[PDB]
Formats: C-alpha cells, structure tokens, sequence
C-alpha cells in the first residue's frame, strides 16, 4: 500500500551548535553580598534536577578543540572579570617618582621587598604629603634614561594603568555550572576511555554542567575534577611540537603553598576617600615563600604519566626537563593562592625520568618527604590579553596557606633530534583555555531538531 | 511497555532506541522546550532564542494543517525517492537519531509541499462547508 | 445574565463568583495576559517572561489535547480522592478562587497523566484512520 | 493558477491582487512573521516585537475558535451596514489592501463578538457532549 | 572627602515628586484595597483590580 | 615661513604629564590655525589653547 509523509513533533534529534549558555552556581553563595564572589549575582542558582539520564544505544562524536564552548567560557570570564573591576579604584597617583631605600641585610634566597616612598594626593585634592609602602620587585622598574638607581616606578604606566581588586570581592574558585539555554541540551560523556576526539558510544544528557572551577593556574590544573578509572592524555595533534597536551590525572598529587611573611595591611588614602591598599612592615623575620609536594606520589604521578605516554611513543623513554622560560609570567607556574598570586619555578619538579619500568617507592622511607618550590609573588599581575590586561592585587595579612590538590599536567613536547630514544617534554601550558578544556572535556550542546517527517500508512480524512 | 503513564525520560530519553517506541513520549521532548530565569542580556538573549525557534517550529507545525498538534498525517505521497526504504525497516529497526541523516537532504522540498496541500484542504474544506 | 456578549469584566471580574458562572467569560482572563511596551533592561524582562509564562501555560494545554482550546474534556476520570466533594457543591456554590485551595495539592500528578492519555490517544487515532 | 504550489511571493505577493487569489496563499504572509538574530538592546528590542506582536495575533485567532486555523468560519451574522456591498464585487473586484479601509472602523466590535460567540458554542458543546 | 567623590546635579533635571503609576506586567495584576479601615495586615474583605496604581 | 595661499599651520610646544604621573616634560606637535584660539584676557599672543 502506498505511503504518505507524516509529521512528528516531539522527536529526538540533534545538530550540535553555537548558544549562548547560562551560569548556574550553587545556592550556597547567594546569602552574601553583591558580586561576593561574582557567583552570587552574575548567575543563576542552580537545580540537580534533572538527573544524569543514561541515552544507552546512542553514538556520538565529541571534541575539545574544535569545541566552541570553552571559548565561550573564556569570552564569559573574561567579560564578566571587566564587569567586577570597573566599579573599583582606578589607581594613577601611584605612578609618581617611587624612592626606594637600599638595606644592609644580606640578599639571597629570601625574597627582599623594596621600601619605597612616593608622594600622594591626599584626601585634600590639592594638597600632598609623603607616603611609604613595601612593593615586591616584580613590581617595580627603574625609572627612565634620567638615570638615577634611587628612583623607581611601577610596573605599569609604560601600560594602561591599573586597578586594585576591591577587598569587598575574593576570588576563590567558585565552581560553576554551565547550563545549555532551553531549547537546547548538554550531552555529557560516560566512557572514561575518552581521548578527546571521536566517538563517545555511552553518552548521558544533563541541563547543567559539573560545578567547573575557573581556576587561573598556567602550568598545573589546580583543584580540577578527576578521571575515573585511569590517568588520561589529551592533544589535537600529538604529531605537532607546538600543540598543547594535557594530562588527566586517576588521584590527586597534594601541594601545599604559602607565605611564611607576616605583612601587615597598610591603608593609604589615595584623593577622594577611596583607599590603595599596600603591604606595610613584615612584623616578623624575613622567609622564603614557596610551595611544596610530597616527593614520592609526585614520582608515582610522573612514572604514570610516563606510562600514558608511552601508549602513543611506545618505542622510547620519557624525559621531563626545565621550563621554557623568556617571560616570567609564561614560563613560571603562576596561580591564585588567597588572595595573593604566586609565581613558582618548577625546575625542581620536572627534572626525573620513566626508564620504561617503574621504579618502587615501596617500601616508603618517609611520606612527607616533600620537594620544595620557590616562588616568587607579584601584585601588579597582567593576567590576559584584552582584559584591561592589569590588575593590582592587594596584600592580605597574614602568613596564608592554600593546600590544594593537582589533578592534571600541561607538558609540551620539546624539539626533535636524531629520534632520540628519550625526547623530552617541557612545561609550558600557557593559555587559560586549557585549563577549562582540561575540565570541560566531557561536554557537548546539542540543538534538538524536534520536528521530523517520516513515512507511514495514512493520509488526512477529507 | 513504552506507555509508561508516569514517563520520566527527560529530554531525550527515547534518543537511539527505535523509532516504533520513540513515536511514544514525544512529550517529553516537546514540553521541556522552554525554561530558565535571569542573568542580564546574555542569558535574556539565550531565554528570547528559545521562544523564537519554539513558536518558528510551531509555525511550520500549524500551517501544514496538523490537528492534535505533535502527530498528524498529510495527503503528500511519500515520492519513494526520499528514502527508498522498507516501512518496517524504519520504523522497527532503526531510530530517529539515524533518520535526520536520511531525510534531511530534501526537508525543505516537503516543508512547502505540506503547506500548499494544507492551504488547498483549508479553502476545499470552506468551499465544502458552503455547499453543504 | 453571565452571557453578556459585550462582555467588560476587565482582567478578574469573575473571580469570587460562582464557578457556574466563571466557567463562561474565560476568554476574558485568557485574552489580556499579553501587553505593554518597553523600558530599559529591567522591564525588558518582565515583557519577555509574560510572554515565556503564557507559552508555557499553552504547553499544558496542548499537549492535554484540548480542541477548542480554553475549554476541553479529558479521559482521565476523576480519582475521587482529589476532591471527595459535590459535583454541584463544586460548581454551584464554590468559586475558582477557593477551588484552587482544593486541587493544588495534587496538580503535578494530572498534568502528567493527561499527557499520556493524550498521546496515548494520539497514537490510537493514527492507527484507526490506518486501519480506515 | 494561484494554487501555484511551489509557492514564491515573498512576503506580500498577493496584495493588491482581487481577493479571489489572495485568499490562496495566505501562508506566506502567516510564516515569515518570525525571523532575524541579535543586535545589541535595540534590535533584541525588535526582536521581541515580532513575538509578542505575533502572539497577540494568534490569541484573537484563538479565542474566536478557528479551527484549521487560517482560514475559519463564525456563526455571528454579517450587520449590512458594516460593508453594504455585494459579495461578488467584495471577493472578485476588489483587493484586501482596499477592504482593510472599509471593515477597520468596526473591527472592534466584532473581535468581542466572535469571542463571545466562540465561548457559547464552547459550553454549549460540553453540554452536548455530557448529554451523549 | 572623608567619603567618596561627590557630584553635583545638572540644573536640566528637576526633582518634582512627579506622580508615578506602578503597573504590572502583562500576566499579572495588581488587587486595590477598598475598604477604607484597612488596617495595615488581613483580610480586605472588598477589593478592586487594577493595572496600575 | 611667508604667509599665502599655502595654508600654514602653527608649531606648539606645551607641558605634558608622561608616563611618570607627577612629573612632565615639553612636548611639541603642529596643530591647524581652525584647531587653536589664543589665550585669554591676560593677553599674550604667543600663547594659545586647544579651540575646545
Ligand atoms: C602561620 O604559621 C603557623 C606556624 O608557624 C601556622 O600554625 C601551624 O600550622 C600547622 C599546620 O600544619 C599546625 O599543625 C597541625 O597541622 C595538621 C595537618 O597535618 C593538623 O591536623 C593539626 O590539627 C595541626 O593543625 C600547627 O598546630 C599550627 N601552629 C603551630 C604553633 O605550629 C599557621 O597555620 C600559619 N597561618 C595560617 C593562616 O595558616
């Protein structure tokens, strides 16, 4: 008998596309103040609700780098960072001629500030006095071609000036839930053996997304989500030396962070009422500040990862050498603690090998033997391109800790020589697009397409 | 059975199964079509979206003439050539998922056809209601 | 008498009185749910969220099955439970807005139900005009 | 002929044609009602307006009871006075463009009209239908 | 200037207490008390609609 | 440079705050006779003001 095109409406099917997608977050953080943290008022809160449905017979084909959504995420975080600094101090008066005072205290593995006097428009608008604060180096540069080793400016001003971050707003990683608008769906990866591209044969579908951290962190992913059965690899290309790769950790490798300073909070009054926070007097002995990881899980957690890349270079050894270096903000871990951004050098760390077997740390002759980082701490921070590319984070008082848990890698693959049977990998993951690409690899937006014809055995009674 | 009374598939639980079954609960599918609450222009850009292409599917379901709006049949035949396919083929083997891929190269054809044969049935109907 | 023809009862003139009466003039309270112009962002969303509401409101009654829609009968019978009350106590002497009191308690489960009744009957519906 | 099938007039073909042939084709005025992308404010401001404005339309289409709902007939009689002209010169000579100028000052009172008759017929089919 | 900075008002805009009518939006309404003895909380056993205030 | 119909401009040297917010330097750049008005009632025809 003959067939008829019939309509249904209602009906699974999917292009995957650009939308605009929301920000869901918890509801624990809208008790508090406006934009305390951003969370609680630039975003929805959110609901479990729906369940992690299980679409058993489905085939889909999934990506990371091709994948628009982490670039979304980047514009939204981005936009989003402009909206929380507009509404603070514009800073400009501390560009004045800084006069920096030599000490007699001995130099060397201690990270000596600078003490510098500049003068200040006080609250009276047209009228000055002189002012003292303690800036770390990296802030500060020597003046001009009018040579004099005395006098000192910030860091910015050969940039667009600066802003503080407002003590009223704390820049924890929040996590947050992406959410697909209605209309539209989120398909989420269930097979762990994902390699970042093609065919997930077991998908789930979620409105909303794992609470993503949006952690600023450049050479390892900090407080991350984790795989589930096994330490995982993920590259568009590993053929290419430029491209990045990422590694997904099984168990977290513990690293504890912190400045043994005591500063004290100093509460300059820069023109109309509004304050430019400093560092004062290190009320207390001077200190390294640094970082710290327990030294045989960091050797379990690179031998693993030598395993891993072994699966795609089975026929060599892996060597882990110093970072790239050049510029001190790329080449160096930097990453939020606090308040406080550190800036860590960790040569120490990746400088082991994988001989192709594993070598025992059992029996283990002391847990909480740990290697030691040391690292270095700037205030004037030029955290992206485009962003106002400046912020000015002010000091918080108090010898803070952020113990934290690695959960991923971003190695890069040195340059090619003879086929070495041990070429090399170099931390140099600098953009902060992998960092969520390391943690949005699950994820895809689905259209649905819920209108389809298809053919059946009956035509409309006339 | 798939007449499950208490469905509770989600979005888009009847996806990869076979057609025969996910012609049931198309529900689902169709009420979660709209949601969401603030967050400025962007989320209010992404909530007016969601409107629009919901009311652009209900047009295109509402001038082809269906009654009882999410099934209804035509007086289109089906010209074979757009699947040459068996009935049972489609119906019981394979799933909606892998019938975007078949159809989709010739909808536009069928989204015009629909719409001229209904607007006839509509002025036949009237024309119809008048003589009787 | 209730059935005015120029009816003027403004957006809730019936509310009050007796459901014997509100059950006419319902048009009423449907035809006003959309209005106004802008302003700024703020009400942006109040202009956008009326009509997301209403939207959502005939997803209900849609995929319900009601024909003639404002007004519609279902299969579903009425598990006494819900109400254990008159018939003509519930319409005669009671009024909407005391009658919501009553059934709000357990509206989550009839929207369901009348979905799958309806699609239920959907499918009915394609196979008898097949087999016709 | 008008029952072009492939139908191409754009957005407003059949103006200033007789109405004979204006009423085919009246889905090409009805789909391209919805359309566009964002811009900033002012065009998603724009944007909106096609929707609500849109949506007001299909509310007076649906109160009024139309069924196949582009073109229905009502059971309210045609007052002479609201045209006084013969059907054939309304249908064959003349054109909607010039109809709209004759039947505009009295719309009003048959948008309630047509509402009101289309509520009777709704409880008077309930009725019917629980007498059955 | 023991506070943040402070601005003045243009003199193009006036600050009349201009009569402003709160309406609600479309899909909602706004009920009016009628009984005068209304005494600030319960029941007005008399009300009126409006669109706006 | 003699005057005509040749349409030249006039050579402005002014005070400007650099890089360093509280210090300054002298800075010259040609502006359009249109562009410039002279000073004020304290009068001196060898200083001049931006016509904003
Ligand atoms: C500033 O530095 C002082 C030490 O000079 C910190 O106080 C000390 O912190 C340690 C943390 O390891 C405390 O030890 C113990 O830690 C274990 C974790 O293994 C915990 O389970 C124990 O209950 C205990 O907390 C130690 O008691 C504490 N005090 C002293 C005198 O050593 C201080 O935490 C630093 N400031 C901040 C803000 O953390």
């Amino acid at each position: 008998e003959n067939l008829w095109v019939t309509v249904y409406y209602g009906v699974p099917v999917w292009k995957e596309a650009k939308t605009t997608l929301f920000c869901a977050s918890d509801a624990r953080a809208y008790e508090k103040e406006v934009h305390n943290v951003w969370a609680t008022h630039a975003c929805v809160p959110t609901d479990p609700s729906p369940q992690e449905l299980v679409l058993g017979n489905v085939t889909e084909n999934f990506n990371m780098w091709k994948n628009d959504m982490v670039d979304q995420m980047h514009e939204d975080i981005i936009s989003l960072w402009d909206q929380s600094l507009k509404p603070c101090v514009k800073l400009t008066p501390l560009c004045v001629t800084l006069i920096c005072s030599n000490a007699t205290v001995k130099n060397g593995t201690v990270e000596e500030m600078k003490n510098c006097s500049f003068n200040t428009t006080t609250e009276i608008r047209d009228k000055e006095k002189k002012e003292y604060a303690l800036f770390y180096k990296p802030d500060i540069v020597p003046l001009s071609e009018t040579n004099n080793t005395s006098e000192y400016r910030l860091i910015n001003c050969n940039t667009s000036a600066c802003t503080q971050a407002c003590p009223k707003v704390t820049f924890e990683p929040i996590p947050i839930h992406y959410c697909a608008p209605a209309g539209y769906a989120i398909l989420k990866c269930n097979d762990e053996t994902f390699n970042g591209t093609g065919p997930c044969s077991n998908v789930s579908t979620v409105q909303c997304t794992h609470g993503i951290r949006p952690v600023v962190s450049t050479q390892l992913l900090l407080n991350g989500s984790l795989a589930e059965k096994e330490i995982v690899i993920r590259s568009e290309n590993l053929t290419n030396n430029a491209k990045i790769i990422i590694v997904h950790l099984h168990t977290p490798v513990e690293i504890v962070c912190t400045r043994p300073n005591n500063n004290t909070r100093k509460s300059v009054r820069i023109g109309p009422g509004q304050t430019f926070y400093a560092t004062g007097d290190i009320i207390g002995d001077i200190k390294q500040a640094h970082c710290n990881i327990s030294e045989e899980k960091w050797n379990d957690t690179l031998q693993k990862v030598g395993i891993e890349l072994q699966k795609h270079f089975p026929n060599k050894t892996i060597k882990y050498n110093q970072s790239a270096g050049g510029d001190m903000e790329i080449t160096t871990h930097s990453f939020n603690c606090g308040g406080e951004f550190f800036y860590c050098n960790t040569s120490n760390l990746f400088n082991g090998t994988y001989n192709g077997t594993y070598i025992s740390t059992n029996s283990s002759a002391n847990s909480t033997s740990t290697i030691t980082l040391q690292c270095r701490i700037k205030q004037i921070i030029n955290m992206w391109q485009g962003v106002g590319r400046c912020m000015y984070a002010p000091p918080i008082a108090g010898n803070i800790t952020c113990r934290s848990n690695i959960t991923g890698l971003l190695l890069t693959r040195d340059g090619g020589t003879n086929s070495n049977e041990t070429e090399t990998f170099r931390p140099a993951g600098g953009d902060m697009r992998d960092n969520w690409r390391s943690e949005l690899y699950k994820y895809k937006v689905v259209k649905i397409e819920p209108l389809g014809v298809a053919p059946t055995r009956c035509k409309r009674r006339v | 059975a798939v007449g499950i009374g208490a469905v509770f598939l989600g979005f888009l639980g009847a996806a990869g199964s076979t057609m025969g079954a996910a012609s049931m609960t198309l529900t689902v599918q169709a009420r979660n079509l709209l949601s969401g609450t603030v967050w400025g222009i962007k989320q209010l850009q992404a909530r007016v979206l969601a409107v629009e292409r919901y009311l652009r599917d209900q047009q295109l379901l509402g001038i082809w003439g269906c009654s009882g709006k999410l099934i209804c049949c035509t007086n289109v035949p089906w010209n074979s050539s757009w699947s040459n396919r068996n009935l049972s083929e489609i119906w019981d083997n394979m799933t909606w998922l892998q019938w975007d891929k078949e159809i989709s190269n010739y909808t536009q054809i069928i989204y015009g056809l629909l719409e001229e044969s209904q607007n006839q049935q509509e002025k036949n109907e009237q024309d119809l209601l008048a003589l009787d």
